RNA sequence: GCCGCGAU
């Protein structure tokens, strides 16, 4: 799990230690992360929330 | 120009069917836009019909016999007016169109023969050094797509 | 207008036809087995292929001749299909002699090589001949490098 | 999986899957027919003396591998004779030059090798074998789009493909046309041709808006306006990726 | 085998060779210039090729 | 080693690919494991084990006084998929293999 | 020391196609001032475009209506591309009604108070028989650039009921523009340059208005430019804890320990307040009992403490 | 909503040795950054008024390949160094200078005699390491006023080949630009994600800091719109 | 879970 897949293409302006992200595919594997830094910074308290 | 290909993709892989298709459809679209420019200005029959004609004959032996002077003049307008956006031309599998046929029908549109024009750097105006081939490709979107995906 | 035909192709591959309608004189003289002139065909095919090659190498590569402060010199083309071949970027000297020069003899059936070569490059068309032959060796190296 | 010199006139040599199917799977040549008993059978056209004659024979394997065929790509004169003295011929699996008597069939058109997937590639003549393998296993997986759009450049052999694939309403008897409407279509048939009796209307429904089966729209459109005369075998309605009765 | 594997190719290299070439006549012939700086100044403004 | 690196590179170098040397010696030293011992003295007697494990014996047995018990061994030449096979441990070579 | 442009010698040659000429120009004025103008006049030029379509009959974009010739998707293609200029209105209503034989125009969309069609020979539907009627309503509006129907999801702020046929808007009238510079006819000057921008656009917009426009905008642009210089969130918390219903000797205790919200109470973990003095194990789970009730379960780590 | 675009806010300055900057400015629309990088870098390479000396005499020898009656250093080289000497004229079209110096040392722009009206701003910009040993050198330069870049194509001045052996045609660099480069970046505000951000990078000869040379382009750039803006204000 | 189609 945690894990992605898709489509390639090329990116000119990138540099050598950079890959660009759909940020629709992060905020799935990084949900749990999210909700750790959410819970911190008190925007919600509960799990649910 | 509406989509822009590396060149480096051609001399490896010996597609020069697809540099021999964009010339052609250059050829194509501008026989189609003189049509358009001379159907803009609401000119008579006579000299459509004769361009049209003299378009049409255009080739080496060619096995094809169309001819306007039986043909309808509101069926010429009718032709006319549905070609105005480029010349449909075709070429049989193994018996196409050689260089100068295509260059022919390139100098009747008021082209170069070459096929290259000269392009300019559509953010700093400077124009390219070198000429460019623009043409006309006939593009297929497969059904590979993102969402799919 | 890149793929530069060679002006020479014509007479030397008219001079290689009219050797093999020699030998094949020849052949039917009764001197000659047919492993002999079949080899022999081979080999000046290989020679006849391999002069085109040159030729139109030697015509691409110092083809534009450009005039100097005095009088006119010569020097590497700017050719654009050159300039891809030689700095590496795409191409090689065997895919830009099979674009403008001679295809040259080719054959996968059972290994053996077909003694009447393809004398027709991309820039021109090909007969359905060609194109039949050509499509053995294109399947048989499809095949290998999928299994 | 190899391309075997009997695949001349009947199996395509270029259309084929790619990588574990390579060869494995055909598609029939443009005019190759089957015999009574199941055999592939292609058209020739008989040679009579020096000159070439409009009947066509159906030939097989067996049968063509003893005469001696003439190629489509040979100059021809008004009346019939060889203009060469000297013409290229294939006389058993192999290649040759021969004499301009001693041919018996010539072929009968230049698409008759390739199959129709690939007869639609212009400049096919210009490409590598492999790049039109793939060309023509990717023509067809293209998807129809919003409006159809003509090919600027291509080999006549959309009339046939559009007309014959079954997606197309082709008037069956039709005259002079006298209701088009968004999906419906009534012709009145021509007073040359009738059943005896009742008289009689073609009525045509076109499919609006349909599921295929990888998801996509099927859709028709009528291309006649009103009062258009219509003879047998025209195009009145175009379906998906098709224009004017030109596949697109 | 010790040769490196990230290596320009494709249109980097063309971006070079045409870059790193020269011509028997151009838009400035036997010109002497400061620097790097006056090169591109140069090339930038239209005076040389 | 040098017949064997040397022909096996004829093939890469005939084709244009480079590797280096030592890639091919790691695996010929992987398949010169499992000698097989000649003599007698330290419970061993005409069968195939382990190099490694027949040399720390022999250290054993010389630096004792007992110097002769050290036995002469033949070293053997296997094949990778037979060496892979004769790994010592079973979990592994059970799951390559049958 | 630089000669100013001026705006001279302005001439259309049809209805849409014009010509505009600026016969001052320096040297290399000519070529940047005709590129910026160009890419200022192609990406961003206001205009007005068709914003969405009701049809009395149809229910959604992939209908057919009877007595049309054409579907609903192709009659919705045809409006994308109407030209229609407003004047003093933003969100400007078209109603269209006809009924008959033959092609409806944008002519017969009824005559609003100030709205003029550029091209009334803009066809947009076949009507096909004697008893068949249309009428659709036309919302158009004013905009800056591309927009997708799909994009736009503030006009669901107030729901749409079903109907509402949404289309894509362009908003840009200028299809095609090129330029060109030339020698000037000046001869007292050394050599001066002239610069002629040809612009070919769908009517909507006059030509000198749009080179005015450009021009303004380059200019405040560049006004930047002039003058460089430069050289705990949720309510539940922060809340003050006496309002959990605590006791009485919670209260004191409460106060003792510097605890006045609600917030820095959860952030106390079980194993170190019991050293409070007189905290009491049965008082101690009445406050976690109330505060549980509210949800915020014992031993919470937040990041920053505000003090309000 | 329509006619109300976005103005940069925030720039930042990153400021190396003097002559050195780095601007970056964010957010700009979409198609923005390039035009405004682009229109700059023209203006400020092609046409910018400044001051560069442009002919040279020298006492000897006038041909253009010359012995250089032994200072160790080409004609060549000196015509190179006296390239890139920035100077300040205040309110002269035309000035001449004159420069002597003998015995043992290398050359600096200071030892030119003393002129209220010019300044030199490198006053140990070396010319050159004197004519070998036990020699003089004596120079007569001659800096006007000028606009961008002028090369050396011709004289064309005075009569026959007086002039250019009178000015030696030293190529002279007006525009007070050494080097100029933008970039464009994206850059994100608010719910917006395709915005560009202008990156420009300048360093100048001297006698202007680069802020200033930014400054000059944009003024004369936005008084070149007067006659389209005047009518067309918002004030 | 078994085929059939397909991408690299």
């Amino acid at each position: 799990d945690y894990s992605g897949r898709s489509v390639i293409t090329v990116g000119p302006y990138l540099r050598l230690h950079q890959c660009g992200l759909p940020k629709k595919m992060a905020l799935e594997l990084f949900k749990p992360f999210i909700y750790g830094k959410l819970e911190l910074r008190g925007l919600a308290t509960t799990i649910k929330a | 120009v509406d989509i822009v290909l590396n060149p480096l993709g051609v001399p490896s892989r010996m597609n020069i069917g697809q540099i021999l298709e964009t010339h052609l459809g250059m050829a194509a679209k501008g026989i189609g836009d003189k049509i358009n420019a001379m159907l803009k200005q609401q000119q008579e029959v006579a000299k459509l019909r004769e361009f049209i004609q003299r378009a049409y004959d255009l080739g080496a032996d060619v096995r094809q016999k169309v001819d306007l002077s039986t043909f309808s003049d509101e069926e010429v307008m009718r032709l006319a007016e549905n070609l105005r956006k480029g010349m449909p031309i075709a070429t049989p599998v193994f018996d196409g169109a050689k260089e100068a046929e295509i260059k022919e029908l390139l100098k009747l549109g008021d082209l170069p023969t070459s096929g290259q024009i000269r392009l300019y750097d559509g953010r700093t105006g400077e124009q390219f050094e070198r000429p460019v081939t623009v043409g006309y490709m006939y593009m297929l979107k497969l059904n590979h797509l993102v969402d799919d995906k | 207008d890149d793929m530069v035909i060679p002006e020479k192709k014509h007479e030397i591959i008219s001079e290689a036809e009219a050797e093999v309608a020699e030998i094949q004189e020849q052949f039917q003289s009764g001197l000659v087995t047919a492993g002999e002139r079949y080899n022999k065909v081979i080999d000046i095919w290989a020679a006849a292929n391999d002069r085109v090659s040159k030729a139109m190498m030697d015509n691409l590569q110092t083809e534009t001749v450009i005039n100097r402060d005095g009088q006119e010199e010569k020097q590497v083309s700017f050719n654009s299909i050159y300039m891809m071949a030689d700095s590496g970027a795409r191409g090689s000297a065997a895919q830009i002699r099979q674009l403008a020069g001679m295809r040259g003899l080719m054959a996968k059936p059972d290994g053996s090589i077909i003694e009447t070569p393809i004398t027709a490059n991309f820039r021109e068309g090909l007969n359905v001949l060609q194109y039949f032959i050509s499509t053995h060796g294109a399947r048989k190296g499809l095949a290998d490098t999928a299994l | 999986r190899d391309v075997h010199p009997t695949h001349y006139g009947r199996v395509c040599p270029i259309e084929t899957p790619e990588g574990p199917n390579i060869g494995l799977i055909n598609s029939l040549s443009v005019y190759a027919q089957t015999n009574e008993y199941g055999f592939l059978e292609t058209p020739y056209r008989k040679v009579t003396d020096g000159v070439v004659t409009d009947e066509i024979h159906y030939l097989s394997a067996i049968e063509e591998g003893n005469y001696v065929i003439a190629q489509a790509n040979s100059n021809l004169d008004e009346e019939g004779h060889f203009v060469e003295d000297l013409v290229t011929c294939r006389s058993k699996g192999e290649s040759s030059l021969f004499s301009r008597d001693q041919v018996d069939y010539m072929d009968v058109s230049t698409q008759q090798v390739v199959s129709v997937g690939a007869s639609l590639i212009p400049f096919l003549e210009h490409d590598d074998a492999n790049r039109a393998l793939m060309g023509a296993n990717m023509q067809r997986q293209a998807v129809p789009t919003l409006r159809a759009d003509k090919p600027l450049v291509g080999t006549g052999m959309e009339r046939a493909v559009a007309v014959d694939s079954g997606v197309t309403a082709v008037a069956k008897r039709g005259g002079v046309v006298q209701y088009v409407d968004a999906s419906r279509i009534v012709i009145k048939v021509n007073e040359d041709e009738m059943y005896p009796g009742e008289a009689g209307i073609d009525i045509y429904n076109l499919t609006k808006y349909t599921r295929s089966n990888q998801n996509t729209c099927i859709n028709q459109m009528p291309c006649v306006s009103l009062g258009e005369p219509v003879e047998r075998g025209d195009v009145l309605a175009d379906g998906p990726s098709t224009d004017l009765g030109e596949l697109a | 085998n010790g040769e490196p594997i990230i290596v320009p190719s494709q249109d980097v290299v063309l971006g070079l060779y045409y870059m790193t070439r020269d011509c028997v006549n151009a838009k400035g012939e036997g010109m002497v210039l400061t620097g790097p700086k006056e090169a591109e100044r140069l090339y930038r403004s239209g005076l040389a090729s | 080693t040098r017949y064997i690196v040397n022909e096996v590179q004829d093939v890469y170098r005939l084709q244009g690919v480079k590797i280096n040397d030592k890639h091919i010696e790691v695996i010929v030293r992987q398949m010169l494991r499992k000698a097989t011992i000649v003599n007698a003295g330290s419970s061993d007697f005409l069968e195939g084990e382990q190099v490694e494990y027949s040399r720390v014996k022999i250290a054993n047995r010389e630096l004792e006084a007992n110097g002769k018990v050290g036995a002469t061994y033949s070293r053997d030449l296997l094949g990778i998929t037979k060496a892979s096979l004769a790994t010592e441990s079973f979990i592994s070579a059970a799951s390559f293999q049958e | 020391e630089f000669l100013k442009p001026r705006l001279v010698d302005i001439e259309q040659v049809s209805s849409t196609h014009a010509k505009v000429t600026l016969e001052p120009l320096e040297r290399g004025f000519g070529h940047t001032l005709g590129n910026a103008l160009r890419r200022i006049l192609l990406s961003s030029m206001p205009g007005c475009a068709v914003t969405e379509v009701e049809i009395d009959g149809v229910l959604h974009e992939y209908s057919t209506k009877e007595g049309v010739q054409e579907d609903i998707l192709e009659i919705l293609l045809n409006l994308k591309g109407l030209a229609v200029r407003v004047q003093g209105k933003d969100e400007v209503i078209l109603t269209l009604n006809k009924s008959g034989i033959g092609p409806v125009t944008a002519a017969d969309i009824t005559h609003d108070g100030d709205v003029e069609i550029v091209k009334p020979q803009h066809v947009i539907c076949h009507l096909t028989d004697e008893n068949a009627s249309i009428s659709m309503r036309i919302k158009v509006q004013r905009g800056r650039g591309y927009v997708p129907a799909s994009t736009r999801i503030h006009s669901e702020e107030d729901e749409r009921p079903i109907g509402r046929l949404l289309v894509d808007a362009c908003y840009s009238p200028v299809e095609r523009i090129a330029y060109n510079v030339e020698a000037a006819r000046v001869e007292q000057r050394t050599d001066l340059d002239k610069l002629v921008i040809e612009m070919e656009t769908n009517g909507t917009i006059d030509p000198e208005e749009a080179i005015r426009r450009a021009a303004t905008i380059l200019a405040e642009q560049l006004e930047a430019f002039v003058d460089l210089r430069d050289v705990e969130f949720d309510p539940i918390l922060l809340r003050p804890v006496d309002d959990l219903e605590l006791t009485v000797r919670s209260a004191n205790c409460l106060k003792a320990e510097a605890i006045h919200y609600i917030g820095d109470l959860v952030q106390r973990t079980e194993v170190e307040l019991l050293k409070t003095p007189n905290l009491g194990k049965k008082s101690l789970t009445e406050i976690k009992d109330v505060l549980a009730s509210r949800g915020l379960s014992l031993g919470m780590r937040l990041e920053n403490w505000p003090p309000a």
